[PDB]
């Protein structure tokens, strides 16, 4: 389905940002 | 839907003025606490959330300008140091990036003509902010050379306020919309704009001026289209129509980006449907994973949907009321782990949702 494939987009590219925000360390406010 | 909310906690801002935009910090590591921002009149507050529902005030950015009013906030931080950022714009049509741990300005720019309605940031290039305003262009801006990027209007550029933009997931598109009640596609994956960018990093600095969108579309609202957001490669807009639109470009089968500039078809997959949401400047929010969906309407109800249930009438989760909450829901923000859920309102209050 149109749904289906349009969720592992959402899924691949969310895990790509997930990822980057991982090996960030970004310094409390 | 499974999900649940419990309300822990509100509290009003003492300047009794509207609030247009709150937004969590995404940035933040894991472990470090919840921060979000709040914006409206001259302020910009910034709040960390605690056990039991505690909202524990931080700072408080008073502009020297008494006649400024605030309408969105967006966080980045800085690409070296790791630091923090916090940019911020509204009436009076100026940019100002504020340290979040000092509540101090570092830096602003002027450069668009009239009032700035959203800012976001690129979801890769934590320095390429985008800036929408009531003089009908978009704008992007490269905040560590201090340089204009882009400007987006012109020949077939909007031709009323710009209310609304957002970028897709990996940064490569931003869908723009407006009063002019059209969606247009700007891509900034294509040669041309990734040398802009590119020749952004290595510098008087000229700004490309992007005349022609990727596409146009005014056939899925009558009105103005005060939110869109990207869901995959599908859109996520609405008006005042009482329903979010769920579309896409083109035919059923057309790949996003096999469509042409000139493609005149347009498919609609669902609608969002709810109540009382029938006046202008609404806005609709997502959780970072996109499995939520959230709107607050003129009447301080709070509606949810969950994303992973393709019905959107079945995915309709049970609306968040608290009988003090009567002042309309300007906007909503999830914090990165969609355990808290924070509304802001016309009369300056904030209310905390908590996960059940
Ligand atoms: C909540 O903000 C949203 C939401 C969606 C899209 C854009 C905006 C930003 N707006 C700020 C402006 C505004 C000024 N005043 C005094 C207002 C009072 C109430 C509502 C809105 C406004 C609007 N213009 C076009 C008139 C657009």
């Amino acid at each position: 389905s149109m749904f289906s494939s349009n969720r592992q987009k959402i899924l691949e590219r969310t895990e790509i940002l997930n990822q980057e925000w991982k090996q960030r360390r970004i310094q409390p406010v | 839907c499974k999900y649940s909310f419990k309300c822990v906690n509100s509290l009003k801002e003492d300047h009794n003025q509207p609030l247009f935009g709150v937004q969590f910090n995404w940035h933040s590591k894991e472990g470090d606490p919840l921060v979000f921002a709040t914006v409206g009149s001259n302020r910009v507050t910034l709040y960390e959330c605690h056990s039991q529902g505690e909202i524990r005030l931080l700072q408080s950015y008073v502009d020297a300008d008494a006649d400024e009013n605030f309408y969105t906030c967006a966080w980045t931080y800085d690409s070296n140091t790791s630091h923090p950022l916090l940019a911020v714009a509204g009436s009076r049509g100026i940019i100002r990036i504020i340290n979040p741990i000092t509540m101090q300005c570092i830096k602003h720019y002027v450069g668009h003509g009239n009032a700035i309605n959203e800012l976001k940031f690129h979801p890769r290039d934590p320095n390429l902010l985008l800036s929408v305003s009531k003089d009908h262009a978009l704008r992007l801006w490269n905040i560590q050379t201090d340089t204009l990027v882009a400007i987006f209007g012109g020949v077939e550029g909007h031709r009323d306020e710009v209310l609304s933009a957002d970028y897709d997931l990996l940064g490569e598109k931003i869908m723009s919309c407006g009063m002019d009640h059209s969606l247009k596609l700007w891509r900034i994956n294509s040669k041309r704009m990734m040398n802009a960018i590119k020749e952004s990093y290595d510098y008087p600095f000229i700004s490309q001026k992007i005349h022609f969108p990727d596409f146009s579309t005014r056939d899925i609202h009558r009105n103005y289209v005060d939110c869109v957001r990207w869901l995959g490669d599908l859109i996520l807009s609405k008006s005042c129509e009482n329903a979010i639109v769920c579309w896409k470009p083109g035919k059923m089968e057309d790949d996003i980006d096999k469509i042409k500039p000139s493609e005149s078809n347009v498919t609609i997959l669902g609608r969002f449907d709810y109540s009382q949401c029938d006046i202008w400047y609404m806005r609709f929010s997502m959780d970072f994973w996109q499995k939520m969906l959230a709107l607050g309407n003129q009447v301080g109800k709070l509606y949810v949907w969950d994303l992973e249930v393709e019905d959107p009438h079945k995915a309709k989760c049970t609306t968040l009321t608290h009988h003090k909450c009567g002042a309309a829901i300007r906007q909503t923000s999830f914090s990165r782990d969609s355990s808290i859920l924070i509304a802001v309102c016309d009369d300056a209050s904030i209310w905390r949702w908590d996960r059940l």
